[PDB]
């Protein structure tokens, strides 16, 4: 059923535009009864609401964030937007879209329905890069793997023959390292009698570099 | 003056009755209801209205309360259910979110098993070397993990991950990185990365012999 998908950049310049586009599908976005909102999660901290539209176009945002925040949304397409003025470190987050049900006859009732799976925004002054990808070689059960180095800013998405290997899969959270890039790696677990026999891929996607890399590891 | 959420954080055991509370900043008109984020993820609803189920949530999950004072509980906890908590209310025309109920499982010691990953030769080619030791599937997190190269103690040029809490079996899996110039590295020829951890008997130590 109802199905919502973020799209737009991942870094932004100081004190330039955040625009972010939320495409609905599986219903549309002309329903009397659904809101549309913006929901970030900055590092490590809680959830913060920004603000909701409704498909007439009344919208409806957070006090401290108004000035900012304008919120729009376009039938046609079957989306709705985000833009964020003046961005600083501060705006530094992940960004859900959501839908709102409201029922309600004297009164009107709001739970947030079914989220997107959140964009990663970062604000800063530096260019994108991408990462390298290097083979975590090995030496009953053998462990192999993949380390993504120097890359910026976040995220990085590893998956292991195009997803065909989940078991025993463990990716790491990226380190700051001190050059100011980020890294990680993602290792599996895999039976030693299948090494030298069985091929082991770890697909890299860095989508801020446009960065999509396939890197055989072998023993 | 703010929404309130106690405790911050709790470790249970499988099979724990977990008992979390909210506190909203007025007493609530609009739907007052809760979400569950796991680690990685979007938050997803569990309980709206302060009682109700969302279709296809299990039937271990509830809410009460009523003007200010709300509770969230989990009759039973489930390996599956570690996550953060957070209550929701939508009063003076805002949606606000309490501050957030982080809920980990403690389970019984288990042991790590070790691995060791020397640098790959395309790496050194471009003059640096990364050296990977694994620590896998134990608990508690925490653990020691001490770099020696020729059998000198290493400080300063390492840098350890630890992954969030395995959503099946309740452990930990933990990296660390020594990070060297390719000049560096190649002045030695033997590395090794010790662990020392409470599910061990005694250290633990891989190595290998560069060359």
């Amino acid at each position: 059923q109802l199905q919502l998908q973020e799209s737009g950049p991942g870094l932004v310049k100081p004190s330039e535009t955040l625009s972010l586009t939320c495409t609905v599908s599986g219903g549309s976005i002309s329903s009397s009864s659904f809101y549309w909102g913006w929901i970030r999660q900055p590092p490590g901290k809680g959830l913060e609401w920004i603000g909701s539209v409704y498909y007439s176009g009344g919208a409806s945002y957070n006090p401290s964030l108004k000035s900012r925040a304008t919120i729009s949304v376009d039938t046609s397409k079957n989306q709705f937007s985000l833009n964020l003025d003046s961005v600083s470190a501060a705006d530094t987050a992940i960004y859900y879209c959501a839908s709102i049900y409201g029922s309600g006859t004297f009164y009107y009732y709001f739970y947030m329905d079914v989220w997107g799976k959140g964009s990663t925004v970062t604000v800063s002054s530096a260019s994108t890069k991408g990462p390298s990808v290097f083979p975590l070689a090995p030496s009953g059960t053998a462990a192999l793997g993949c380390l993504v180095k120097d890359y910026f800013p976040e995220p990085v998405t590893v998956s292991w023959n195009s997803g065909a290997l989940t078991s025993g899969v463990h990716t790491f959270p990226a380190v700051l390292q001190s050059s100011g890039l980020y890294s990680l790696s993602s290792v599996v677990t895999v039976p030693s009698s299948s090494l030298g026999t069985q091929t082991y891929i770890c697909n890299v996607n860095h989508k801020p570099s446009n960065t999509k890399v396939d890197k055989k590891v072998e023993p | 003056i703010q929404m309130t959420q106690s405790p911050s954080s709790l470790s249970a055991s499988v099979g724990d009755r977990v008992t979390i509370t909210c506190q909203a900043s007025q007493v609530i008109s609009n739907y007052l209801n809760w979400y569950q984020q796991k680690p990685g993820k979007a938050p997803k609803l569990l309980i709206y209205d302060t009682s109700n189920l969302k279709t296809g949530v299990p039937s271990r999950f509830s809410g009460s309360g009523s003007g200010t004072d709300f509770t969230f509980t989990i009759s039973s906890l489930q390996p599956e259910d570690i996550a953060t908590y957070y209550c929701q209310q939508y009063e003076n025309l805002q949606f606000t979110f309490g501050p957030g109920t982080k809920v980990d499982i403690k389970r019984t010691v288990a042991a790590p098993s070790v691995f060791i990953f020397p640098p790959s030769d395309e790496q050194l080619k471009s003059g640096t070397a990364s050296v990977v030791c694994l620590l896998n599937n134990f608990y508690p997190r925490e653990a020691k993990v001490q770099w020696k190269v020729d059998n000198a103690l290493q400080s300063g040029n390492s840098q350890e991950s630890v992954t969030e809490q395995d959503s099946k079996d309740s452990t930990y899996s933990l990296s660390s990185t020594l990070t060297l110039s390719k000049a560096d590295y190649e002045k030695h020829k033997v590395y090794a990365c010790e662990v020392t951890h409470q599910g061990l008997r005694s250290p633990v130590t891989k190595s290998f012999n560069r060359g």
